């Protein structure tokens, strides 16, 4: 299962 | 900026046996960046129908791609895989040792 | 195959400016052909082959324009390349600028929306949408008409860091429709969230009498680098840079001067090269005037 | 006995060249099964294993909505990084991240990992506890202090121990015949002169999964490990692998020197002696 992504 | 050179193979998926088909295969890898060109060669002549897999990359974040494709191998055809990469001032030729 | 091409700096590029076609391919920004497309497959300026670039300087309306260029291809059946992705030069000052207002705010929850509407008294038949340092093309609606304004309403959302920043927005009139008007005044557009609210109080307190000036100040234990103090219903927002306290308490005093009268008062806190993405609101505040 | 989830993901700044691409690939042990290519026509996320191509629809829609999210995220933090490091916008630029876990046969979590790299260096990276993060240099530390304030470690730490592990074991299940079998390298070997008193034993294996083997040479019965030459395990293409060590060794001493070759598909260890 594909993660969630935070912005820099 | 981390600029690594690909290390090249180039090899039979199977134990080459001449007139008996096999998938000629050239692993490119722990190269930085990720923008490359791989072209497959017989007797130096650019080989249409080549694949590859997706881009991945290894724990030191450097890349590496296989490029591959279906043939038939003969006593006297000789393949080789042609790697060009920034690194790289002209394209790098290594040929398919069969014997090796 | 199909050559790239690229606008530089921007294809929304004002009148007088300057823009730089390139069309990149077969590993160069080699030789190529331009195409407009009302003439889809005959190239512009009578065959002109470029160099390098297409530098067009200044810029004027006539080079307003939808674009598609071709590559050299000397080892081909035809001598050049399939045609590139289109590229739409926009030529923006050539009308009196519209309005731009954002509903119900410029502040906007993340993942949630805001409407953005342009309206101009000169009846525009499209409205352009446009962020600025992205090299997308600006969003197109048609301008509805309605007792002598044309209007749009463009709908951003749901609110990302990607949709963050400085907004303007141009109108067309109908048959010149690559032509824009001059911007209007630019509209920032603020993602708050999703870090940690900071803490607003004030100094001597929220009850001042009339003449005398009270300070604002912002907390938080997180490391933020500036803080905003926005009045609510009003336009008076400011910035002020952190100072790490004695503890590793980040912090900044807003003075409000004499108090005419006080409204309530929230603050978010702001990260360091990152100025269109918020924390969330304080708890607000409201500062009464005796 | 051990297991393991990995999704690899790359971001590439190309100004003037094209616009940014990002490929998002997904591993189980050393099987790929998706991918994602925001340049292909699908954009979608694809199969690329038998096994996982029976998932329903609602498991495709929604690995495509994060994988899209994650796509457009970092093409975003291309823009931030320029900030960051002060760096034209000219140039073209790298963003690499690596995220899955690992589970032992016993079913469940061994450990976790989610980490950034920029133009190929490490950036910031979750620690073992799944509670901090490692920042590479004084960029990834404003992205710390930013990931701190956002409770980001919290969320991702409970993605690992649930989602992830759990998804895991569903591939692990669906799949295990592929995933949790081995097939052993079969072996042989070659021998080059390469002088009046120089030749070059090479021992070969082929065809073995996992990934993961050991070839070691051996002279009398004591190890050459810095003597010998090892090439990178190769994939045959097939979902086998390829690998081969080699000796140089004095003329007329091939009688030396012995190949090991061990692998988890071979009941004992292989020590090969070459013969003309
Ligand atoms: C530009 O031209 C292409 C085809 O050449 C068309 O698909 C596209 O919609 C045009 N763009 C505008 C803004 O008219
Ligand atoms: C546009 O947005 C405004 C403000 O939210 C609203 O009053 C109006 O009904 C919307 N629609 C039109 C067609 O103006
Ligand atoms: C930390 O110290 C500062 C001194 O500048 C003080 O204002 C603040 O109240 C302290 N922290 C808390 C949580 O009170």
């Amino acid at each position: 299962r594909y993660p969630l992504t935070f912005g820099w | 900026m981390i600029q690594r050179t690909p290390k090249i193979q180039v090899y039979s998926r199977h134990p080459a046996e001449n007139g008996k088909s096999n998938f000629l295969n050239c692993y490119v890898s722990g190269f930085h960046p990720s923008d490359i060109e791989v072209d497959l060669l017989k007797n130096g002549e650019r080989i249409e129908k080549v694949e590859h897999s997706d881009l991945s990359f290894s724990k030191d974040w450097s890349f590496y791609l296989l490029y591959y494709t279906e043939f038939t191998p003969t006593e006297k055809d000789e393949y080789a895989c042609r790697v060009n990469h920034v690194t790289l001032s002209q394209p790098k030729i290594v040929k398919w040792d069969r014997d090796m | 195959d199909k050559p790239f091409l690229s606008a530089w700096p921007s294809a929304v590029v004002p009148r007088g400016g300057h823009v730089t076609l390139r069309c990149h391919y077969r590993h160069r920004f080699n030789n190529f052909m331009l195409y407009k497309e009302d003439r889809i497959h005959i190239p512009i300026f009578h065959g002109r082959i470029f160099q390098e670039s297409f530098n067009m300087s200044p810029v004027t309306t006539a080079h307003a324009g939808n674009y598609t260029c071709r590559g050299s291809h000397p080892h081909s059946p035809t001598g050049w390349s399939a045609p590139s992705n289109p590229v739409v030069i926009m030529v923006t000052g050539n009308h009196r600028k519209p309005s731009l207002l954002a509903h119900p705010g410029p502040l906007v929850k993340s993942g949630e929306r805001v409407i953005l509407q342009c309206w101009s008294d000169i009846m525009f038949e499209h409205f352009f949408l446009h962020k600025e340092g992205i090299s997308k093309d600006p969003s197109r609606l048609v301008g509805q008409i309605h007792d002598g304004v044309s209007k749009a309403n463009f709908s951003i959302g749901p609110m990302m860091l990607a949709l963050a920043g400085t907004y303007r927005c141009y109108g067309s009139v109908t048959h010149t429709p690559y032509q824009l008007s001059a911007p209007s005044d630019p509209l920032d557009i603020v993602v708050t969230g999703p870090y940690e609210k900071p803490s607003l109080s004030a100094q001597p307190g929220p009850k001042v009498q009339a003449g005398e000036s009270v300070t604002l100040s912002c907390s938080s234990r997180s490391s933020y680098d500036m803080y905003h103090l926005s009045r609510e219903g009003g336009a008076h927002e400011r910035r002020l840079p952190a100072v790490r306290k004695v503890n590793r308490t980040f912090q900044a005093d807003f003075p409000l001067g004499p108090a005419t009268h006080g409204g309530t008062y929230r603050c978010f806190g702001s990260f360091r090269h990152s100025p269109y993405e918020w924390s969330d609101p304080s708890d607000p505040l409201l500062v009464s005037v005796t | 006995g051990s297991h393991s989830m990995r999704y690899f993901s790359t971001s590439v700044s190309r100004p003037g060249r094209g616009e940014p691409r990002f490929i998002a690939v997904g591993y189980v042990d050393d099987t790929q099964f998706v991918r994602f290519d925001s340049d292909a026509a699908s954009q979608r996320m694809e199969p690329r294993a038998p096994w996982i191509e029976q998932e329903g629809p609602e498991y495709w829609d929604e690995e495509t909505g994060k994988v899209k999210a994650h796509s457009q995220t970092d093409r975003e933090n291309l823009r931030i990084a320029l900030r960051y490091y002060n760096q034209s916008e000219a140039g073209s630029h790298t963003l690499q991240m690596m995220f899955g876990c690992d589970v032992g046969s016993d079913g469940r979590f061994l450990r976790g990992y989610h980490q950034y790299a920029y133009d190929g260096k490490d950036y910031i990276a979750l620690k073992e506890d799944l509670r901090s993060w490692t920042a590479a240099d004084m960029a990834a530390q404003i992205t710390k202090r930013k990931w701190e304030a956002a409770h980001v470690a919290e969320q991702q730490r409970a993605y690992l121990e649930g989602t992830c592990v759990d998804g895991l074991r569903r591939y692990l299940e669906n799949g295990k015949e592929t995933l949790q079998r081995t097939d052993p390298p079969k072996t042989h070997m070659t021998h080059h002169p390469i002088s009046d008193h120089e030749a070059t034993l090479r021992c070969w294996a082929l065809g073995f999964y996992p990934a993961e083997i050991t070839l070691t040479w051996q002279r009398d019965g004591e190890d050459q490990t810095q003597d010998t030459e090892l090439v990178e395990t190769r994939p045959a293409g097939d979902g086998t692998f390829q690998k081969w060590a080699a000796v140089v060794v004095p003329s007329g001493e091939e009688q030396r020197y012995t190949c090991h070759v061990q692998h988890e598909g071979l009941p004992k260890p292989l020590t090969l002696r070459w013969e003309p």
